[PDB]
């Protein structure tokens, strides 16, 4: 969907 | 007595009278009529002041039955006119030439030397309403016709009009101009370079050129409708950019004419057809025009940064290679970069003919070897702009703006200045040049691209007149006109590269747009609209076809040779056999209405069903026929086109959309009659037919009448190594069935066929030095020995790969024995075991270089192997190998291409180049191995040896190149410049404006410069660079990975030439390397604006004489070296865990490499030092690699002081994490301003990315860390930066909340419109989380953007 929340190499779109 | 006299030919009889130029009336054999200037009209215009002549003003001599001179007393005190013109009419066919033959000023003696200033010059002259030639509105059928310029495919530049007694025209301008009625229609010529109205043009290159004026009058009941010479210009005063007057003398003296037809094409009307018919007699031709029909492989080799991507000998091969496929059609090679250091560089030098490809001797070569195969060449020239480096550069040549500044061009490798259009031809300048161009070349070259002419470069002018004394020198040379737009030159160009490229500029900026020009000179010139449906109009399948250009020889990145062919035969091959016919009929145009001014428009139900028909005809009386399907555009008809070669049909279909939207259907057997030559018509065993079929499939056509009596034919396929699959087709009723692939040529013969035989690589030293010769070149021409395998492996530019234990080689022909050669060769090896390039004299080894794995990846745009042309899997690691040796007096040289592993991976080659080379500065130790290599940049065979161009820019036309010295104007402090391009001799090694780039710009590589496992070289050169610390020198081994390099800021050296020396160890595995990095801080632009930031010289940096040497080492004692082992492990072996898998296994790499050293039999001191220095070297890297790992973990955790101390020890500032996250990335995420700002101080990318594409303002942003956004924004972050995803920091602010955050991003210039990659903009995304508040201020500031 759209992630909890983002930080290094967590993409906004993971679902 | 009487007043008049008759001049008289076999087709008609003229009228004139004795007191003026004028023609009373035409009287054709058949009795019809035409008229002239009926009412006493004697007018005489002179630098725009009217004079009318009375009687004793003109005397009148009637020389012969087909001449009269009159001499015109042309007087006025008041306004410093008194002249004599002599005027001469003479009379020819149905042709009646009207010329001032002599032009006598009282009020001068002419134009004083150096074209001074003449005072009360004859500047301009013409005839106001002479009527040479008119129409009334009494007489049956009366009409006018005209063109002018368009180069927009929905705007015609034509008019097609009925004369009737409301028409009211006065000197009304058109490039052609056509009356008709009572039977007979005539067109006006004149030569002059008059610039008026036009319909549509993007520039001036004498786009505008209006040579017609149509004017009106009463002739009792009727009103009369008579044509003009628009005005001449004889000797005319122009002014250069520095204020200076001059006067010019004619590019030619006034001339015109008129060509009295009937019905010339003989259908039912007398329009402006019979008249384009006759005009084609009295117009002038561009000069070499009758050779366009056989130029059908237009091409550009492109040359550029001294790299030596094309040498005259390989564009040579290639003309052969295309001559195979197309069976020897005509070819026309554009040199783009023939000259100097290649494209863009040493402009205005027309005569410097680049040294690196080969210079004159090769390029006279490749010309005379070339026209054998029907090729044409030409060269790319520029009288626009100019560079320092460039020897005609000059404070006279400079173009200066009205505040007494330059008029900068563009900056790429060197900063390009304007060049003084003005001062450039009345100085004698430019010819001097072209000149010196025509020594070297003499009467091999065919002809002369002009780039940019028109675009308003040189000067605001760039008029008709200007173009027409350009285009005289160019043609007095010997030189057929080639320009860059596609309204430019309309007078003498034979092709404009805006017309011709269709992919280029628009639907606005295209070809000649004309129903009246095309009709006149489609055979002449490559300047129309060809197919490009997403233009419409002119562009939506014209009859006629139009030139299409691709290319495969590096301009533009364009390399497909496949699709290069495939688009000759789908678009060119029908084009340019059209184009061996004149236009005789063109009918039911779809394009011309009532609305767009052509209400008169030819219009015929009775043939073709009423749509578009074009009759085309030749001197032997040969009909083609080209019928569209049906004129309404939603019709799938209107792009169905049918071509009839006397009665019988040749081509049908729907040809593929020439903007590679969507295949057609188009089949076509295409009588190909003429020889690429002159275009004779060639013998009966010389014909042939070329079959096209884009669908594939079988059809069946009838056979040309020469061939009717046949009963077979002979077929064959053409490929890159000519006719193939020879197949025997029977012919049944002079009828014919082939079987045919998709999108594949196919020749067909009355008999058999004798192949065209191609010598692989003249004058190269080695035949087939391309690997163009297909799988038996390897039987042929090299020689195959070994274990292994080598095939000729490539299906777009063929290459040799090597697969295990394989020799590869040649006997070296004509070389000149005592004498100094470098042999280099391209390689990308992909096995670990050595590929070697060798030179032999007997048995003897007179050279040999060897590579290892290839670590470098090819970044070179115009090169034919870049990493985007994918040698083997994804990449190309192209780099060439260089051999330095002297030609043996015995004569017996020979070249090896080996790979000695066993090792199934495979090793790749091309382009071996044998050249004559004065470079002598690598010394080798008794082993072969380096002992010292030097070099001052003076002697390089091609790039920038023994560095390569890394990837700062990727896959371009790189800013690196070799810079020319040419004092002053290279040097510092001429104009705002600061640096000095050259440090020492005429050559340097160049970077322009790559700073901030925070990646390595050019590197040595192990094939060029090898450094042996464990030994230490003192590495040493001159520099200037522009600020301090934007670049710096890398240190690495193998490929380049960020953070493995050794990284040392270069401090500033701006107009005093600085040295920098460093010691390196070579690293175990042999793939040590140093280069130039471009670092992540800012240049020092010193106050600077505009181009000064550019060419002050601020983000440069110039390299010169460069010197590695081998040095002696501190010696070691086996215990030394073996306690140097213990110190390193009980030091790191502890951090196992701290370390990355492949950390840890070159860690243990080194190790083990180093104990083989100490540990080996028979190992002595030399062995002892190598080890311990490579566990020195070890250590040095390990420190280096855990204060990055320590400075990534301050920067997360907080510590202020220890960022600081790990800082000051060296720890990488642009440090990144397992996801690509640098210290300024973890310090704007957890939110700590102190940490950042020492980071930018010290030099962290402000917009470096992480693995997801983060910029740390993205993360900053998405946290709600306002102060940091703001640090970050004004230290340089883009604000509009976006993820892999199309997030921007601004779409972060508004899903997660930060009120404050969104007003400060929008504050600077944050889109709000912007979307990420699921169509989301910031306000779609708050409107999804509750952020109703943000999403109010975010529609709110989108609402604005009014
Ligand atoms: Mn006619
Ligand atoms: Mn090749
Ligand atoms: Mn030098
Ligand atoms: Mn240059």
């Amino acid at each position: 969907p759209k992630s909890i929340r983002i930080g290094p190499g967590q993409a906004f779109y993971a679902x | 007595m009487v007043a008049c006299e008759t001049l008289k030919t076999k087709k008609m009889e003229v009228q004139i009278k004795k007191n003026f130029p004028s023609v009373l009336q035409y009287t054709m054999t058949d009795g019809k009529v035409m008229y002239g200037q009926s009412k006493d009209v004697r007018t005489v215009e002179i630098n725009g002041t009217n004079i009318e002549l009375g009687d004793d003003d003109v005397t009148f001599k009637k020389v012969s039955d087909t001449e009269a001179t009159y001499t015109l007393k042309v007087k006025d005190e008041a306004k410093k006119i008194d002249a004599v013109i002599t005027v001469q009419i003479t009379v020819k066919a149905n042709q009646l030439h009207l010329n001032v033959t002599k032009i006598k000023n009282n009020l001068s003696e002419g134009i004083p030397e150096g074209n001074g200033v003449e005072e009360n010059a004859i500047q301009t002259l013409s005839f106001p309403n002479q009527s040479l030639v008119s129409v009334r509105s009494s007489q049956e059928n009366a009409q006018f016709t005209g063109a002018r310029m368009s180069s927009n495919t929905q705007k015609p530049g034509d008019t097609n009009f009925a004369v009737t007694e409301d028409t009211n025209v006065t000197d009304s301008d058109y490039t052609y101009g056509f009356i008709s009625g009572a039977g007979l229609s005539a067109g006006l010529w004149s030569n002059s370079e008059h610039d008026g109205t036009y319909v549509a043009a993007p520039v001036r290159g004498g786009s505008q050129n209006t040579r017609v004026y149509a004017t009106t009058q009463q002739t009792g009941d009727a009103t009369s409708l008579g044509l003009a010479s628009a005005p001449w210009y004889y000797h005319r005063t122009v002014t250069d950019s520095k204020g200076k007057k001059y006067t010019v003398a004619e590019t030619a003296l006034p001339q015109m004419a008129v060509a009295i037809a009937g019905d010339e094409n003989e259908d039912g009307a007398v329009n402006w057809q019979d008249g384009a018919i006759a005009y084609r007699d009295i117009m002038n031709n561009p000069y070499k025009s009758e050779e366009v029909p056989e130029l059908v492989a237009w091409r550009i080799a492109m040359n550029f940064g001294s790299q030596a991507q094309n040498p005259f000998l390989t564009t040579l091969d290639n003309v052969k290679k295309v001559a195979l496929n197309t069976d020897g059609l005509g070819q026309s090679v554009l040199l783009k970069g023939y000259g100097n250091e290649g494209h863009d560089s040493g402009h205005p030098d027309y005569g410097d003919i680049g040294q690196r490809l080969g210079g004159a001797d090769d390029m006279n070569t490749m010309m005379e070897e070339g026209s054998k195969y029907g090729a044409r060449f030409g060269v790319h020239v520029n009288a626009s702009e100019m560079y320092p480096e460039a020897k005609a550069f000059s404070e006279d040549m400079v173009r200066r703006n009205s505040a007494g500044g330059l008029s900068y061009g563009w900056n790429w490798l060197d900063q390009g200045v304007g060049i003084d259009g003005i001062y450039d031809l009345a100085s004698g300048s430019r010819v001097s040049r072209f000149a010196d161009l025509s020594k070297e070349v003499g009467d091999n070259m065919d002809f002369i691209y002009l780039d940019v002419w028109g675009n308003l470069t040189s000067s605001g002018s760039e008029d008709s007149w200007e173009t027409r004394k350009m285009s005289k020198m160019i043609n007095d040379n010997g030189w057929r006109m080639t320009t860059e737009w596609g309204s430019g030159n309309e007078y003498d160009s034979t092709f404009q590269h805006w017309a011709a490229d269709l992919t280029y500029g628009g639907y606005t900026s295209k070809g000649e747009n004309s129903e009246v020009m095309r009709f006149l000179r489609n055979h002449q010139k490559d300047s129309w609209v060809g197919d490009y449906p997403q233009y419409g109009g002119a562009a939506n399948a014209p009859l006629l076809g139009g030139y299409n250009m691709k290319d495969f020889e590096g301009w533009q990145g364009r390399n497909d040779y496949a699709a290069y062919i495939k688009n000759l035969y789908t678009h060119d091959v029908s084009t340019k056999f059209i184009q061996h016919f004149k236009v005789t009929r063109w009918v039911n145009n779809p394009l011309l209405t009532a609305d767009n001014g052509n209400a008169a428009a030819v219009s015929d139900p009775n043939t073709n069903n009423g749509n578009e028909q074009i009759t085309l005809k030749d001197s032997n009386g040969n009909v083609v026929v080209v019928s569209r399907g049906s004129n309404d555009t939603s019709s799938a008809a209107y792009r169905q086109r049918t071509i009839t070669f006397n009665g019988v049909k040749v081509a049908s279909g729907v040809v593929s959309a020439g903007d590679g939207s969507a295949t057609g259907d188009e089949s076509y057997l295409l009588p190909w009659m003429w020889d690429s030559f002159t275009g004779k018509l060639v013998k009966d065993s010389e014909q042939k037919l070329y079959h096209w079929n884009t669908k594939g499939g079988t059809t069946t056509w009838t056979l040309p009448d020469s061939w009717k009596n046949l009963s077979s034919v002979k077929v064959y396929q053409l490929t890159d190594q000519g006719k193939t699959n020879e197949q025997t087709v029977a012919v049944s009723g002079g009828k014919v069935t082939l079987t045919a692939d998709a999108e594949t040529p196919y020749v067909v013969y009355k008999g058999e066929a004798k192949q065209i035989q191609v010598n692989w690589s003249e004058g190269m030293h080695v035949v087939d030095a391309g690997f163009n010769g297909g799988s038996n070149t390897l039987t042929d021409n090299w020689t195959v020995s070994g274990s292994g395998k080598a095939e000729v492996e490539g299906d777009n530019n063929a290459m040799l790969r090597l697969t295990g234990k394989v020799d590869v080689s040649q006997r070296l022909t004509d070389l000149k024995a005592g004498q100094k050669y470098a042999l280099y060769v391209g390689v990308d090896n992909r096995s670990t075991g050595d590929a070697s390039v060798t030179v032999t004299s007997g048995g003897k080894v007179l050279a040999t270089n060897s590579t290892g794995k290839s670590i470098a990846k090819n970044y070179i745009k115009a090169y034919g192997h870049n990493t985007n042309s994918n040698t083997e899997n994804g990449s190309s690691y192209f780099q060439n190998m260089y051999v330095f040796f002297t030609a043996p007096e015995n004569g017996d040289a020979t070249v090896t291409l080996s790979h000695k592993s066993t090792d199934g991976a495979h090793t790749y080659f091309d382009d071996v180049r044998i050249v004559e080379n004065q470079y002598s500065g690598i010394t080798y130790e008794k082993d072969g191995t380096l002992k010292s290599l030097t070099n001052g940049f003076e002697n390089n065979a091609q790039g920038i040896w023994p560095f390569v161009v890394s990837g700062s820019e990727g896959v371009e036309d790189n800013r690196i190149h070799l810079s020319e010295l040419h004092a002053p104007f290279t040097r510092a402090g001429w104009d705002v410049k600061k640096m000095d391009d050259v440090l020492d001799g005429t050559w340097s090694v160049k970077v322009n404006g790559l700073t901030q780039k925070g990646t390595l710009v050019y590197q040595t590589i192990p094939q060029n410069v090898k450094f042996e496992a464990g030994a230490k070289y003192k590495v040493s050169f001159d520099y200037q660079s522009g600020s301090d610390d934007i670049y710096a020198i890398a240190v690495g081994q193998g490929e380049y990975s960020a953070g493995s390099v050794k990284l040392t800021n270069l401090k500033k050296a701006l107009g005093e030439t600085g040295k920098a020396e460093f010691e390196l160890t070579g690293g175990v595995n042999g793939d040590s390397w140093f280069g130039i990095y471009s670092t992540a801080t800012a240049p020092d632009l010193q106050g600077s604006t505009g181009n000064a930031q550019d060419f002050g010289g601020y983000k440069d940096f110039v390299l010169d004489n460069l010197k590695i040497e081998r040095i002696e080492s501190q010696t070691r004692t086996k215990a030394e070296a073996q306690d140097k082992v213990k110190e390193i492990r009980g030091k790191y072996d502890s951090k196992r865990a701290e370390l990355s898998d492949a950390a840890w296994q070159q860690y243990q790499d080194t190790l083990v490499k180093a104990r083989v050293l100490i540990n080996k039999n028979g190992a002595t001191a030399e062995d002892f030092t190598k080890a311990y220095d490579i566990l020195v070297a070890l250590d040095e890297y390990m420190k280096l690699k855990d204060l990055d790992r320590k400075l990534l973990e301050a920067a997360r955790a907080g510590q202020d002081d220890e960022v600081r101390i790990l800082m000051a020890n060296g720890a990488d500032v642009n440090a990144k994490d397992e996801y690509g996250a640098t210290p300024l990335h973890l310090a704007a995420w957890t939110g700590h301003l102190e940490i950042v700002e020492v980071l930018l101080k010290t030099g962290a990318d402000v917009n470096a990315v992480d693995s997801v594409g983060y910029t740390p303002l993205h993360l900053a942003a998405a946290e709600g860390h306002l102060e940091i956004v703001e640090v970050l924004l004004k230290t340089g972050a883009d604000v509009n930066a976006q993820d892999a995803q199309g997030i921007t920091p601004l779409h972060l602010a508004a899903w997660y909340g930060h009120l404050e955050i969104v007003e400060v991003l929008l504050k600077h210039g944050a889109d709000v419109n912007a979307q990420d990659c699921f169509g989301k903009t910031p306000f779609d995304l708050a409107i999804d989380n509750g952020n109703e508040d943000i999403a109010e201020v975010l529609q709110k500031a989108a609402k604005l953007g009014s």
